[PDB]
């Protein structure tokens, strides 16, 4: 595992707000990076950069980005409670979806259904193909929904909040969680499903929790609870190595690679000078981009 | 330069 990233991209004006999900790597190998009020696209193949959009009103900022599975549309959540849908090949906003009462800090796609999480605590399902996009409201959080992730098989949706809860929702309704994990003693932003085990979920808590928890969402069992000694902003699973990677803050501002299922520490990726905000994985699974409050995106080819 |  290389101790240095393969690339370092400048991320000037990246919002140092823990609850936002400002980066996402598309299946088309394009990294979407939200920098204050703009979204930049960076093609990992050509290095071409495109300023896709800029918010039009003063005080507006991007609070989340998420690529649809095919990588041709980008969802962008805003501080003005909008969930915009951008066609990145046309470089045009197809939709400006309103329904939320507060910023949309988290997003996750399940086919044509886009789920959005808000600072209000609500999650909305949006059928982006239809006029009345708002087809469901999932209300299981009383504070900001900062983690939102559909399972790769679409059978469950996980959400983590600033109310220290993890909810595991069904894919259809009523709309009540199948599981509500209260064991994290801090905000739950890190939420990632095991790619090779349908019901296995990894979650990570903030500064007052510092733990990575592995769950079986069917039995509700906590399979593992590991102290990372720092806030856990993000978790990713490598489908190739059978490992997890987590991003952290004070004091080391590092990424940790853990062996699964033993949860043994494999490596620490040091380099960021301020807290890591988000991790995102390349489509091939080889590279992890970490966005940090030090205004850089470090691209670690740690799984190749 | 953003992302440079």
């Amino acid at each position: 595992i290389p101790s240095l990233p393969d690339r370092i991209l400048d991320a000037p004006e990246i919002r140092n707000d823990y609850y936002l999900n400002l980066v996402d790597w598309s299946s088309g190998n394009v990294l979407a990076v939200a920098l204050d009020n703009s979204v930049y696209l960076w093609s990992a193949s050509s290095g071409d950069i495109l300023q896709l959009l800029q918010m039009e009103q003063p005080g507006e900022y991007i609070s989340s980005v998420a690529w649809i599975k095919e990588g041709n549309y980008l969802a962008v959540g805003t501080s003005s409670a909008e969930v915009q849908l951008w066609d990145v090949q046309q470089q045009k906003r197809l939709r400006n979806m309103t329904s939320h009462s507060a910023r949309v800090g988290s997003l996750s796609w399940n086919s044509y259904i886009l789920s959005s999480g808000s600072r209000s605590g609500h999650i909305h399902h949006h059928d982006v193909r239809v006029a009345e996009h708002h087809v469901a409201t999932l209300s299981g959080h009383s504070q900001e929904v900062c983690g939102l992730r559909w399972a790769p098989d679409g059978r469950h949706l996980a959400s983590g909040g600033n109310d220290n809860l993890v909810n595991v929702w069904p894919s259809a309704p009523g709309w009540v969680p199948l599981q509500t994990f209260t064991q994290h003693q801090g905000a739950v932003k890190a939420v990632a499903w095991c790619p090779w085990q349908s019901n296995v979920l990894a979650t990570g808590g903030g500064t007052s929790d510092r733990h990575i928890r592995i769950w079986n969402v069917c039995s509700g069992a906590c399979l593992s609870a590991v102290d990372a000694h720092s806030q856990v902003c993000s978790i990713l699973w490598s489908p190739h190595y059978k490992e997890l990677i987590s991003g952290h803050g004070f004091a080391q501002n590092q990424l940790v690679i853990w062996k699964y299922p033993t949860m043994a520490k494999v490596a620490e990726l040091k380099g960021h000078t301020s807290r890591v905000l988000s991790l995102t994985m390349s489509p091939d699974g080889a590279t992890v981009a970490s966005a940090a409050a030090d205004e850089t995106l470090r691209l670690w080819r740690c799984f190749e | 330069a953003p992302x440079g």
